[PDB]
RNA sequence: CCUCCGCAUAAGCCUGCGUCAGAUUAAAACACUGAACUGACAAUUAACAGCCCAAUAUCUACAAUCAACCAACAAGUCAUUAUUACCCUCACUGUCAACCCAACACAGGCAUGCUCAUAAGGAAAGGUUAAAAAAAGUAAAAGGAACUCGGCAAAUCUUACCCC
RNA sequence: GCUACCUAAGAACAGCUAAAAGAGCACACCCGUCUAUGUAGCAAAAUAGUGGGAAGAUUUAUAGGUAGAGGCGACAAACCUA
RNA sequence: GCUAAACCUAGCCCCAAACCCACUCCACCUUACUACCAGACAACCUUAGCCAAACCAUUUACCCAAAUAAAGUAUAGGCGAUA
């Protein structure tokens, strides 16, 4: 979940569980050539590799073999008519590699 | 006296508490209720503790309540102990007499022409060249990487003779082993815990070197003592310890009997490298500890003169200079200084080579000395081969 | 499977998907919590597919078939979250008599303003928390003149606003 | 000079500044002596996804459904529809005792259980 | 020689010299921040 | 800038990518034995191999680390593959070499190495630069392998080839319709090293057998946990291909061979790649060293790697004695160690 | 300014300690002393100036063994590493101390004076009158603050009913308690005056900056002054 | 034809010559369509590098310079042990460019590694003519400092003396 | 974040003559003697050539310190954001 | 006939009246906008000067009770500027 306070884990404490997740992802078409088992997603900033793997295998039952992530910097070059820079949002993209061929 | 703690760096005592804490029956009104500091008030806080154990933030109990705390201090010799009066210190701590030359058995074993290596001088020169110049991509290998390499390569070179002597098959070279031997010595509880490079362990024990005649005749020898310096200097005096006289291998181990302990000087820095006398003392004490652990394992915990001595061998190397040692242990009683002493034939300062030029030293575009080892004594490797061949012939 | 990031392949490039009636807060209150959870995940998958379609339409430089579907799903999930939060708030009020399930305190920071400081669930007590004891929740009153200046600036803005309202009303009455 | 207006992110400083800032992801473990990262399974949010095979509730509604007057749920309404019938019955029977409200659904302290309400133990 | 390049950027020096923590560490810097807030500056510090 | 190729890698299907980068064909099983020569002196003294003695030595080296040693710390579940299995591996290799010296005299004069580095640098293919002031210009795809086997054996006389230098196989080397970067692979610029395990002045130029230990990042249990079940043999295959190609290429370039002076004889090497308990064996034959675009237009030669499925040496070692012990794995180890340079 | 002194360690040890330079700056960061800064890096050997200090669980006078005589970059005179019992320490080497010698540290004061070789430490009452002494204290057990430089030496002049009178290298005389310990002989590293710096570079290595180029006119202090010796210094309390 | 360049890392900067469309207009010191641009779309994937460590005592005299002889001074850049605690693991962040500081697409300034002329990287001439004056060179009869405040500059390789 | 000085922890110095070296020739590198150009210039101090040094009192990257009734200064009334 | 020219209304000013503001979730004193760790330091202090005195050297209105008047009076003051 995002924009929420995580309970602080103490040694021996219960398992952290999220029941109504706040993460929404987009399945984007790659802009370059990628291996046949590679699926490209656009995920929120606070999502991690483990979060996306568990998301995919729990909500869509998609077997996942690998996850890599990176942060794309949105352009802060466009100027408004008042010469104020317009910022395109930075986003996070993930490359997942499917599991069983 | 002069004390070494500058108070500009010491801890600062807390500012004196408010005078409201000196009025009986009057309860101060502080900022503990707002859970943050404010410049007008001040709170006393009880000491805090955790109801749960956390290993990343553990705090050990004070030393006196440790279960293994002993009122009398035991003196520990480990791999990093450097004795001041090294050789004499080791002889006193171990109750032993030193012999200048190596035993006659090993030299007789090596003097047989058929017992030599096929091309011994060339093989040893090649091993030196590989350890000192060829072993890495870097121009001049460091001691930390060329000492163990040269020793392991010499061990393999000697191991190559298994076909000529089909009795080296009952050996092995164990790494990451430890000895722990505790003995009383004039009411001084001494303990040696040794952890070095590698030990040759064989399925059979080494034959005794000295005879019972020499063992008996040793009883007139008097251990030299150094008055101003205690024999205990430069040993870790610890009050927390346990008395376990165990070796690194219990029953059922196929190679129980140690053969030779190899002691490396892996240190690029001279102050971190041991001096030759200190290294010799280190190998003397390590061999004594191995022999003592074996003696306790085989012949109980009694302090007695052994009818079957225990022989342990050792060699300490800087990478260029070698020191050889054959140690024979005859007694398990070491509090008294009058009985029969153990024996130690020690050979000191044996160069395998004098210098190595990793690059061609050039003076006015003409080479004066070529790339290779300058000076080479085959007798050092001959002693090495004899020590390896002691157990099997 | 990954086919759930896209709609029925018969709808691909069909320019219209006739569906609507996003969930109403009352209709979601009518349901139970397990049904709410399952419907939340259904709406989550639908929202993911709609976001995927929107991004792909942007890449292809074509209009989105029916963009109002995304708004309907978004507000339906917002209503579901509202219903769950309402039930939780009522239960917390009933059992502990509290709102604002994140503990906090009215404090006064280094600049002299009145803030609502939310707590941060540490593991050691605050009196030996070193980082926490570096924040200052007090004034040091060299800030009082700045407080008065900000108050006067607020008063000036408010007076300008009221005067402008008066002038606009006067003009409106002058014409009509 | 330097860009004062752009938001300070993890891409902007020197090598040490990079890698310390982060992007808002929540930690799932700690760093040990060899820089090795130890993950804690309990610090990773486990997604509680239900079964949807027999679930007949679509993400939209039919237009034929009729409107209803909205009524936000209150603590009073929840009490009236949760505890009032049972406590009315056991007061009419004369068994209601004011001391023990626990068997009506109330609990004195919230520390004992796992999902405590005021400090909001759980996530979402 | 040429003397236009007096600015040799470094984020560490910038944040150490004109940062928020450095401002708040002194009552004078707190008043600098207060002056910025009163004037309505979009950036109170570096 | 060159791609850093890691033999022990977490990349998923790295075996095929390494096959492309190296121009290597892979086949299951050992290379066929050389039955062409006729050993008319079949009756002879022929000192038979002591299977009981070799099994005893192997089990003793196993028990010297796994069931028992005077350990100190715990030892933890991590760093197990370093504290237990690495000493087990080099102990086993040293004892086996010493015991097999009488049967294989080439082992006595060999050089045994512990964790020595081997590097190979080479060029394979080209690309057009897509961005920047060098856009549209052609550049070579450079690769660098920096390996470190747990144990190595180097000899001064080259081994015998397994198949002829022009040996043709109907299967073709896999090709990627994608960039090397997406393996993932990453580029870097540092020193280009061609290193056989020792400098050029060492008489023991050629290689005999490598010994590789899989790191803790690539445990069988971890691969199962990451939902990568059919990825277990891929790491073995990739390690074998990369390490043996690097070793054989360094051996060839130490003889003055390169892309424009390919070879006059094949180069061969062997490898035993293991987890703590599972073992796999590989044979490699470097045929061609001409892998550039210029030198690979009309080149029919391929490098060959032969490999086996990973088999467990033992099974559930517990109670001071090993429960199961596959003697065939130790037989494969000794058979690999018994290979000698061909003599007429 | 954030200045923390390097002299921050509360346990005596033999290994050299890293010492940070100052540049003639106090804790505030301003120049307090001119002409100081930027020499060769140095490490600190800890000198035990309390010459008589018995070990733990031991009380009486003790002997010691000069293990080595070493050069100290932090002082004019050289320093002897000396071991005894089970501990070693650095002390100020006096002249003619070499490795292998034995040194006596004694506390008991005798009815008749004792004969002392050039390296021992006795209470000033036990010493003969007129001996050359060094490393003297002021209170008993205070530790040696006076004569400690290379080649310098002082002389015991008289013994009084409970005190002893000592001449300093500057010829000033001071009386200390009879139980004040001092070491016999002159300090080592003699011929230190004859050292020739040779060039300004050697001064720079030594860590001293050049003098200011500003021309100061001389005042009334500049002429030669012939003053009488200052009065006796007394360190004996009297009610 | 030039190359005293270049390729990386650090630091700095922050999408800043990738694709498509507008090019009717707009900056291109002119233009084609792309370094002085508008909108949309797309990308930098960790092994490299950052981000570390449970306490309480205790230990740590012997530089480096191929470290071996020899030789020093300015005296130096690297080490543990004892007991208790501890069996979960591979997260997060940087990764683009023709680029930074100099108001500029500025003959200026800019740390380290690598080959020290290259396998990198580049273009002094918009076209013409062949005036003066000016700048940078090249060659010059006979003479050889007669110039000039002064052998400044240039060309050749240079003796002796003085002041500070 | 320039610059003056300092502190911590780093880096660089080819080749030849090596007298041993705050030695000599000489790169990189630091500086700026003299000339010419330039003078709203490429440049609010540059360019070309020529020069001084270049294993040291050297040069230099990083972080930190000293501030104006002051700091720092191998005193030039030097420098402390043209 | 090009460049241009022209335009009312955004808002503002001075009064009166009235005492005025600020947590949706998340983050923010460390390098602010950073989920998660053991020295607990801490603020309270007479303005000065320009200027006037035709220089300047004591001195030179400026402070927070509705008005007005007493009154620019009593007083102060290089007895002078002025207060
Ligand atoms: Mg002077
Ligand atoms: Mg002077
Ligand atoms: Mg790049
Ligand atoms: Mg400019
Ligand atoms: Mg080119
Ligand atoms: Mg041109
Ligand atoms: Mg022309
Ligand atoms: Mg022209
Ligand atoms: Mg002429
Ligand atoms: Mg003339
Ligand atoms: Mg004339
Ligand atoms: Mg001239
Ligand atoms: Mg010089
Ligand atoms: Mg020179
Ligand atoms: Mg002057
Ligand atoms: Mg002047
Ligand atoms: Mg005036
Ligand atoms: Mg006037
Ligand atoms: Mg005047």
């Amino acid at each position: 979940a995002r924009n929420v306070v995580y309970p602080l884990y103490r040694l021996g404490g219960p398992q952290l569980r999220v029941f109504r997740t706040n993460f929404f992802i987009q399945l984007v078409r790659p802009g370059v050539a990628q291996p046949e088992d590679t699926v490209q997603f656009r995920i929120p900033m606070e999502m991690t590799r483990v979060d996306l793997r568990n998301y995919l295998e729990g909500i869509y039952n998609v077997p996942v073999a690998a996850v890599r992530t990176r942060v794309q910097h949105g352009s802060n070059k466009r100027r408004d008519h008042r010469n104020v820079r317009i910022k395109k949002p930075d986003y996070k993209v993930a490359y997942v590699q499917l599991a069983h061929g | 006296a002069y004390e070494w703690g500058v108070r500009s760096t010491r801890k600062s005592e807390p500012p004196p508490l408010d005078r409201v804490y000196e009025i009986p029956g009057l309860e101060p009104i502080t900022f503990a209720g707002k859970m943050h500091f404010v410049p007008w008030l001040r709170p006393i806080f009880p000491p805090w503790d955790r109801g749960y154990k956390d290993p990343r933030f553990y705090r050990s109990p004070p030393l006196h309540e440790h279960p293994l705390y002993k009122d009398q201090a035991c003196y520990i010799f480990h791999h990093r102990c450097r004795l001041l009066e090294g050789v004499k210190q080791a002889l006193w701590l171990t109750k032993t007499k030193l012999i200048e030359g190596l035993p006659e058995k090993v030299l007789s074993l090596v003097d047989d022409p058929r017992n030599h290596i096929e091309n011994q001088d060339e093989c040893v020169l090649n091993v030196i060249s590989h350890a000192r110049l060829w072993q890495t991509t870097e121009e001049i290998p460091k001691r930390e990487t060329y000492c163990p390499v040269i020793v392991d390569n010499l061990i393999q070179l000697c191991k190559s003779q298994i076909l000529k002597h089909p009795s080296l098959a009952r050996r092995i070279c164990v790494q990451n082993s430890t000895f722990s031997a505790t003995w009383n010595r004039e009411s001084l509880l001494l303990q040696v815990r040794g952890s070095g490079g590698a030990r040759l362990s064989t399925k059979d024990p080494l034959p005794t070197i000295a005879s019972r005649e020499e063992i008996e005749a040793t009883k007139n020898h008097v251990l030299e003592t150094f008055y101003p310096i205690s024999p205990i200097i430069d040993l870790h005096e610890c009050n927390i310890y346990d008395v376990k006289n165990d070796t690194g291998f219990q029953e059922g181990y196929p190679y129980p009997y140690p053969h030779t302990l190899y002691l490396l000087d892996k240190a690029n820095l001279r102050p971190h490298r041991l001096q030759p006398d200190q290294l010799r003392a280190k190998m003397i004490l390590f061999a004594f500890g191995s022999a003592l652990a074996q003696a306790r394992l085989l012949y109980g915990n009694d302090a007695k003169v052994l009818e079957q001595p225990v022989v342990v061998q050792s060699v300490g190397t800087d990478g260029r200079v070698f020191h050889f040692l054959v140690f024979q242990l005859n007694t398990t009683d070491l509090d008294c200084n009058e009985g029969v002493k153990n024996l130690a034939w020690v050979d000191s300062d044996q160069l395998l080579y004098q210098h190595f030029w990793c690059l061609p030293v050039i003076k006015k575009r003409v080479v004066v000395e070529p790339v290779g080892p300058v000076g080479f004594k085959p007798e050092t490797f001959r002693k090495f081969l004899a020590l390896y061949l002691h157990g099997a012939a | 499977g990954l086919e759930e990031f896209f709609d029925d392949p018969k709808n691909w490039g069909q320019e219209k998907v006739k569906s609507g009636a996003a969930w109403t807060c009352q209709q979601l209150r009518n349901k139970s919590n397990e049904d709410l959870h399952k419907l939340w995940y259904v709406l989550l998958k639908e929202r993911n597919m709609l976001l995927t379609l929107e991004q792909e339409a942007k890449r292809q430089r074509l209009p989105m078939p029916s963009p109002e579907r995304l708004d309907k799903v978004v507000d339906s999930m917002d209503a579901l979250d509202k219903v769950v939060q309402e039930r939780e708030d009522a239960l917390r009020l009933l059992q502990t008599g509290q709102e604002r399930a994140r503990p906090g305190a009215w404090r006064r920071d280094i600049f002299g303003r009145i803030i609502w400081h939310k707590f941060k669930q540490w593991v050691i007590p605050w009196h030996l928390n070193k980082r926490y004891n570096r924040k200052r929740f007090f004034a040091l009153p060299y800030v009082d003149h700045f407080l008065r200046l900000e108050r006067e600036k607020r008063a000036r803005i408010k007076a300008r606003k009221e005067n402008l309202e008066r002038k606009k009303a006067k003009i409106l009455l002058k014409k009509f | 000079g330097a860009d004062r207006m752009s938001k300070w992110t993890s891409k902007r400083g020197p090598r040490s500044f990079r890698g310390r800032k982060g992007r808002g992801a929540k930690g799932i473990g700690f760093l040990t002596s060899g820089w090795r990262f130890v993950q804690i399974k309990e610090m990773v949010p486990e997604f509680v996804v239900p079964d949807l095979t027999g679930f007949k509730l679509k993400p939209y509604v039919s237009y034929l459904a009729p409107e209803s007057e909205e009524t936000p749920l209150t603590a009073a309404q929840l009490f009236s529809e949760a505890v009032a019938p049972a406590i009315e019955k056991d007061f009419k029977d004369g068994t209601f005792d004011p001391d023990n409200l626990e068997k009506y659904g109330f609990e004195p302290t919230q520390e004992g259980k796992l999902f405590q309400l005021y400090p909001r133990n759980f996530l979402r | 020689k040429a003397r236009g390049n007096e600015y040799q950027p470094s984020n560490i020096k910038r944040k150490n010299k004109h940062g928020w923590v450095r401002r708040l560490s002194t009552p004078a810097g707190v008043q600098v921040i207060l002056r910025r807030m009163l004037k309505g500056r979009k950036s109170l510090s570096h | 800038m060159k791609y850093m190729v890691y033999p022990q890698t977490f990349a998923l299907n790295a075996d095929r990518w390494y096959q492309y980068f190296t121009k290597t064909v892979f086949l299951s099983g050992l290379p066929p034995p050389p039955a062409e020569p006729e050993p008319e002196p079949e009756p002879e003294p022929e000192p038979a191999l002591d299977l009981a003695a070799l099994r005893a030595v192997a089990c003793d080296c196993l028990l010297q680390e796994h069931f028992y040693l005077r350990r100190r710390r715990r030892v933890h579940r991590y760093e197990e593959s370093e504290v237990i299995s690495l000493p087990f591996l080099d102990q086993l290799v040293s004892t086996l070499v010493g015991l097999l010296s009488p049967h294989n005299p080439a082992l006595a004069a060999a050089a045994l190495d512990y964790r020595c580095p081997v590097h190979f640098y080479w060029v394979r293919g080209e690309e057009i630069i897509p961005r920047g002031h060098r856009r549209g210009r052609i550049d070579d795809l450079r690769y660098q392998i920096d390996d470190k086997p747990n144990n190595q054996i180097r000899i001064s006389k080259q081994l015998a080839e397994f198949v002829p230098l022009d040996y043709s196989v109907p299967i073709e080397i896999p090709t990627i319709k994608c960039k090397p970067d997406k393996l993932p692979l990453f580029k870097r610029q540092y020193e280009n090293h061609i290193f056989v395990g020792s400098k050029t002045a060492d008489p023991c130029c050629y290689g005999h057998t490598q010994f590789h230990l899989l790191p803790d990042k690539l445990r069988r249990e971890r691969l199962l946990r990451q939902n990568c079940a059919d990825q277990i043999e891929v790491v073995f295959r990739a390690n074998a291909i990369a390490s043996l190609f690097a070793w054989t290429g360094a051996q060839a370039m130490y003889q003055g061979f390169w892309s424009e002076a390919d070879v006059t004889r094949p180069f061969v090497s062997q490898a035993v790649i293991t987890d703590g308990k599972y073992f796999s064996f590989f044979c490699y034959q470097l045929n061609t060293l001409a892998l550039t675009t210029q030198a690979d237009q009309n080149n029919p030669r391929k490098n060959i790697c032969w490999g086996t499925q990973s088999k467990p040496l033992y099974e559930t070692i517990e109670d001071n004695d090993v429960k199961g012990f596959n003697d065939d794995v130790l037989l494969q180890i000794v058979h690999f160690l018994l290979n000698r340079p061909k003599e007429e | 300014a954030n200045f923390v002194s390097w002299k921050s360690r509360t346990k005596y040890t033999i290994t050299p300690v890293k010492m940070r330079k100052s540049g003639g700056r106090d804790h505030t960061g301003r120049i307090r002393v001119h002409g100081i800064g930027g020499g060769h890096k140095q490490r600190y050997r800890m000198i035990d100036f309390l010459r008589f200090r018995p070990e733990e669980t031991k009380s009486g006078p003790f002997e010691e063994k000069v293990i080595q005589v070493r050069y100290d970059p932090c002082r004019s005179a050289d320093i002897a590493l000396v071991a005894g019992g089970s501990r070693k320490r650095w002390i100020i080497a006096t002249e003619n101390m070499q490795a292998g010698d034995t040194i006596l540290n004694s506390n008991h004061i005798g009815r008749m004076a004792v004969a002392a070789r050039e390296g021992d430490a006795h209470p000033l009452g036990a010493l003969p009158v007129g001996t050359l002494i060094n490393n003297v204290e002021s209170e008993p057990g205070r530790g040696a603050q006076y004569i400690r430089a290379a080649g310098t030496c002082g002389v015991l002049l008289r013994k009084v009913n409970g005190t002893a009178i000592i001449q300093l290298p500057s010829k000033r005389q001071m009386q200390v308690l009879e139980t004040c310990v001092a070491t016999v002989g002159r300090v080592s590293n003699v011929d230190h005056n004859k050292r020739v710096i040779g060039k300004a570079g050697r001064n720079r290595w030594l860590g001293k900056r050049p003098n200011s180029g500003r021309w100061h006119r001389k005042g009334g202090w500049a002429g030669r002054k012939i003053r009488p010796l200052p009065p006796m210094k007394s360190y004996v309390k009297l009610p």
